[PDB]
RNA sequence: UUAAUUUAUUAAUGCACCUGCAUUAAAAAUUUCGGUUGGGGCG
């Protein structure tokens, strides 16, 4: 029975979309885990939008994943699909973070709550958010409202122009230092009660997008040691305020 | 409705005839009259006159 | 249904409160009326029936307004007449 | 999805009082005191039964526990079924054969000359009028009261030529007199109930048209099938049933045998009313239930095929189209689907006139419509004399 | 509470019952609904959205025709009768539905897929891999509460060991068992958003009333 | 209302529902709006 009970798997996966060898590649990730186990496990990723290609991307990244149980898993299956992360929107969710399937349910639930709620976003603007950046969920919930307000309060932006331009995979550590002094160089200037003073607010793309390498020519091209102090004295301006304040 | 926690003082900022603040008014005036003798060298200066002061020692 | 304060301490506002006891719902076993009661407990009725040591016990050795229940007293009339003949 | 919401179902009783639950004492209740006490316990009453037995107020026994409840479904047919294929329907369970139009001996006593009322063309129209126009005091009769009055003063017309003909005068038209007639088809039981006016009675039979070569003709025709309308839609289920055979009438009884069945559509509403399709189903079975009677009674309860055949026709309207029926009737042996059958003529949209403006039409002060029938046919009447006149 | 509901019958007819309107009001009297009430009279016809519904006695698969297809009007939809055998039903209709159309029911799963003409009932196991369903259960035995309004279709998507994910019009992928009865091609009134009403009083012959007169923010 | 005092009440979770204590919101409840220049070209 152990030598047909392979056969029945192989012969229902490949109805599923495997190849002879990527079945036989999954036998060397089954640690711990049985057949019958695994069976209800691949069927119930390819059920919600997954091909069989990105499924052995997540696996053999993490081999922890298949030790999960059958009733918890088809819950939290169903709960993401509420949200309209399945049909191939699951797999940028999937490879960065892969702790997903494992990482509690209320801690999805309040985070989608601060932003649907607090935040004050629609439900096709979390799932643009959730498909776009899977980062927010492994963030804590009080850090979240913070550079949310700081995005709609002090940087003026609105809702639509938050979900599109992905603003919610940046840090605070990142954030604070390239707009408080865009800010002072009188090049970056809030938004009135109304909107603005004089200058244009330059795009998001000029602000954030660039990387540590691309940001001394690009953004900044004025002096490259100008900005390192301004990097440890808002460092400082941060420790003191908060302690303090 | 969305309010705020801690940065409350940098919302509905008003426009010209702002009746309320005190030290932003000294900020608004300085950008028309030193955009005209420093040129491109604005910038440079409100950075270092809006962040901290670095201090001397009289021994 | 009594009254409460809001941050344990006098000088602030007064609200009311309704305290409601903990409702379980066991089932039990009567040796002397021998059948099986569905019936609305609590947490120290059933503590109430260990420090007793018996259920029969408890409907006997309470007066009235230590169990004060319609059923629970007309089970003292109905089991102490069983006993009764 | 069960239909009828909780609110509106019957209410649950409430929850026992738990004195019951103790085997050891007796409830104390308000069955003492005659009138509700909401402080006493709920008494439980004996399922009380009526002693003595009541006209006004009489329970029947459920339909598990009548006299007659046997197990086989029969079905039955009366005034009230409007069938869903039609004709096609009532062919099938009948066992008869479909011929357009009336058959050519009926159509040949209307084309001698002499067999025609004086002026046949202006009487019908003052019957019309008369009707439609001229009988109540109302500006406009509905068809619940113009229909009854058209066909039985037209009745009045043909009855007329009893001078020309003397053979006339045997002939009476009872009115509310109920037959019924019972058959089986490959295994089902199927009963008409026929309830409806004006039939009009002869002491003769009527002749045979189809010889019995046609009669031996009918074998080859094979009854025409449907699916997935299974014949027996639109019938009453009844379980509870006397498999009985009346020709609405005791033993001894001058003008023993129907000579034309007058059926109507007296309902004011199109809903209400019968379709021309509809219609022409009630006139097979009537026909056939009226037929079905006498070979019931004249030659027993037994599968055969008959040696002398009976015909009995039948008259169809609505008050202004009108459809013509002969029926002949010919075997009994209606069990096995294959062998002869029985054939009827029959007649469809066989419209008096077209319309009848009872009030003159105004378009810019010149009238367009006047008062009066608008389409006449007058053959139509030619055709309701050719039936009366069969047979005699 | 003196709303006793018209919602009382407890057994099936063809028959038009007559519908008592309520104006948005509930058993207390009191206003939830805003924006209804008054409205052309209107007769209730008790469609029966179990369409494998089986007959007496008899099971398995059996087999329909349709006589008239009608316009209900307390639906969105376009109505058909369609009797099987000695019981006549309510249905809703598809597209191509037209008086004397051939339909079928039934409860098997092949192991090859089946064709579907235009209007059959069948599960959603046996059926193509991407075909274009209607009406659907959402736990096996219930009926039908799922997509009928107009021209409002799904697909079968992927079937994966013993679940079949339908898609609804809104995207929201959902989870059905492979054994609930549906149909098949797509449903009746297929310009029904195409509709241009006109009149204001158009909607308050359907039945709707005004909105009210504050400026909300 | 972004005034003060509150969260009993509904809605969520915390150590299937219920119940007992907490957290975040929604709905609200209660109470007040000093004095001296009021038209000011807005301390
Ligand atoms: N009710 C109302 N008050 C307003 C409006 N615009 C301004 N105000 C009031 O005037 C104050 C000052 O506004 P200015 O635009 O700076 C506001 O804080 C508010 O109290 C408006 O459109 N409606
Ligand atoms: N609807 C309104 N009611 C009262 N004051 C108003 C108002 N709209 C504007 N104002 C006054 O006019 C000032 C200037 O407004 P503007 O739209 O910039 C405001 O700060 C306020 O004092
Ligand atoms: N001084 C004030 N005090 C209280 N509520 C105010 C206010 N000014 C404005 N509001 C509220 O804000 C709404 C819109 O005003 P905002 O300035 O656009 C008003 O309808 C009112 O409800
Ligand atoms: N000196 C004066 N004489 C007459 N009316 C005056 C006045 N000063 C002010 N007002 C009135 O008071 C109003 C004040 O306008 P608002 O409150 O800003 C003026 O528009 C005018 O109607
Ligand atoms: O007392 C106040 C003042 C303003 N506001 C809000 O602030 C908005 C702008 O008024 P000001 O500029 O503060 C106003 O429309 C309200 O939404 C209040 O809610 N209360
Ligand atoms: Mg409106
Ligand atoms: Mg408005
Ligand atoms: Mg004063």
């Amino acid at each position: 029975q152990g030598s047909l009970e392979l056969e029945r798997v192989m012969s229902s996966l490949l109805d599923m979309g495997f190849s002879n060898a990527h079945i036989n590649e999954l036998l060397s990730v089954r640690r711990g885990a049985s057949l019958q186990q695994l069976l209800d496990i691949i069927s119930e990723f390819i059920l919600l939008g997954l091909n069989p290609e990105p499924v052995c991307v997540v696996l053999k990244k993490s081999p922890q994943l298949l030790k999960l149980p059958i009733m918890q898993m088809r819950k939290r299956s169903s709960y993401l699909q509420k949200l309209g992360l399945g049909e191939g929107k699951l797999k940028r969710v999937l490879y960065c973070c892969p702790e997903i399937f494992t990482m509690r349910q209320q801690d999805i639930n309040d985070t989608v709550r601060l932003l649907k709620e607090k935040c004050l976003f629609t439900v096709q603007q979390v799932t643009k958010i959730l498909h776009s950046c899977p980062s927010v969920l492994r963030e804590d919930l009080g850090q979240l409202e913070y550079k949310f307000q700081y995005a709609y309060f002090r940087m003026g932006i609105k809702h639509p122009d938050i979900v599109k331009s992905e603003y919610l995979q940046y840090s605070l550590t990142k954030i604070k230092q390239r707009h408080i002094y865009l800010e002072r160089l009188g090049r970056y200037q809030t938004p009135d009660k109304k909107g603005q003073t004089q200058i244009p607010n330059p795009l998001l793309k000029d602000i954030l997008r660039v990387s540590e390498a691309e940001f001394l020519a690009r953004t900044a091209c004025t002096s490259v040691e100008e900005f390192q102090v301004f990097k440890k004295l808002l460092a400082r301006e941060e420790e003191e305020s908060e302690s303090s304040t | 409705a969305t309010v705020p926690r801690r940065h409350r003082y940098k919302k509905k900022w008003a426009a010209t005839e702002p009746k309320f603040p005190a030290v932003r008014l000294a900020l608004q005036n300085f950008d028309m009259t030193y955009s005209v003798q420093f040129g491109d060298l604005w910038p440079s200066i409100r950075v270092s006159l809006l962040s901290e002061q670095k201090y001397g020692a009289l021994v | 249904l009594g009254q409460i304060y809001a941050n344990n301490d006098k000088l602030s506002k007064r609200l009311k409160k309704v305290w409601k006891p903990q409702l379980f719902e066991r089932e039990f076993y009567s040796e002397i009326l021998d059948k099986k009661f569905t019936v609305t407990v609590t947490m120290r009725t059933l503590d109430l029936i260990d420090e007793a040591y018996g259920l029969d016990f408890y409907i006997l050795k309470t007066p009235k307004e230590d169990l004060c229940s319609k059923f629970g007293m007309d089970l003292k009339r109905g089991m102490l007449l069983r006993l009764a003949r | 999805y069960e239909w009828g919401v909780r609110s509106t179902r019957k209410s649950e009783p409430p929850p026992l009082d738990r004195v019951y639950e103790i085997p050891g004492l007796e409830p104390i209740t308000f069955a003492g005191k005659m009138h509700f006490v909401p402080w006493l316990a709920r008494p439980i009453f004996p399922p009380w039964d009526r002693g003595y037995k009541d006209p006004r107020f009489y329970r029947s026994p459920p339909l598990h526990e009548h006299p007659l409840y046997k197990d086989q479904a029969c079905y039955i047919f009366h005034h009230r079924c409007r069938l869903l294929e039609g004709v096609k329907q009532a062919l099938w369970l009948t066992k008869t054969k479909l011929i357009e139009g009336l058959p050519e001996k009926v159509l040949s006593l209307v084309d001698d000359p002499r067999n025609h009322i004086e002026n046949q063309d202006e009487c019908v129209l003052n019957v019309i009028s008369h009707a439609r126009l001229w009988q109540t005091t109302e500006e406009i009769p509905k068809r619940e009261t113009y229909c009854p009055v058209i066909v039985d003063n037209l009745i009045q017309l043909c009855k007329s030529q009893i001078l020309k003909h003397p053979s006339l005068a045997r002939r009476i038209c009872v009115q509310n007199s109920t037959f019924s007639a019972t058959w089986n088809r490959e295994s089902l039981l199927l009963q008409v109930r026929g309830s409806g006016g004006a039939r009009l009675s002869t002491k003769d039979p009527l002749p045979t048209i189809a010889s019995r070569e046609e009669i031996e003709a009918t074998k080859n025709h094979v009854l025409e099938t449907f699916y997935p309308i299974s014949p027996i839609i639109d019938l009453h289920e009844c379980n509870i049933y006397d498999v009985k055979n009346d020709t609405g009438f005791q033993e001894g009884y001058p003008y023993p045998y129907p000579h034309t069945l007058y059926l109507l559509d007296k309902a004011n509403l199109r809903p209400h009313r019968l379709q021309p399709d509809q219609l022409r189903a009630k006139m097979i079975l009537f026909a056939f239930g009226s037929a079905l009677a006498q070979a019931r009674l004249l030659y027993g309860n037994d599968a055969k095929v008959l040696e002398q055949p009976v015909v009995v026709q039948s008259v169809g309207t609505d008050g202004r189209v009108f459809h013509f029926l002969v029926f002949q009737l010919n075997t009994t042996d209606l069990d096995c689907n294959e062998g002869v059958k029985n054939l009827a003529w029959v007649d469809s949209d066989q419209l008096l006139y077209q319309h009848f403006w009872c009030l003159p039409v105004i378009k810019k002060r010149v009238v367009v419509e006047p008062v009066g029938p608008v389409g006449f046919k007058p053959e139509t009447f030619r055709k309701f004399l050719a039936l009366y006149l069969h047979g005699a | 509470a003196n709303f006793v509901s018209w919602k009382s019958r407890t057994k099936y007819t063809i028959t038009p019952v007559k519908m008592r309107k309520s104006g948005g009001r509930d058993h207390t009297g009191r206003i939830r609904v805003h924006g209804i009430g008054g409205g052309h009279k209107q007769r209730y016809r008790m469609i029966d959205f179990l369409r494998f519904r089986p007959e007496e006695t008899k099971s398995g698969p059996f087999e329909e025709k349709v006589i008239q297809v009608r316009y209900d009007p307390c639906r969105s939809a376009d109505i058909a009768l369609v009797a099987g055998g000695s019981r006549k039903r309510w249905i809703i209709a598809t597209e191509n539905m037209q008086a004397g159309d051939t339909i079928l029911n039934s409860n098997h799963i092949g192991r090859m897929a089946v064709a579907a003409r235009e209007g059959d009932a069948h599960p959603l196991g046996a059926l193509p891999v991407g075909t274009l369903i209607n009406n659907v259960e959402s736990e096996p035995g219930r009926g039908a509460q799922y997509i009928r309004a107009a021209g409002t279709c799904g697909v079968l998507l992927r079937k994966v060991n013993g679940t079949a994910i339908i898609q609804l019009p809104s995207k929201r992928q959902m989870q059905v068992l492979e054994t609930c009865v549906a149909t098949v091609g797509r449903v009746s009134n297929v310009d029904h958003n195409k509709r241009v009403i006109g009149k204001a009083g158009r909607n308050r012959w359907l039945g709707k009333r005004p909105n009210s007169g504050r400026w909300h923010r």
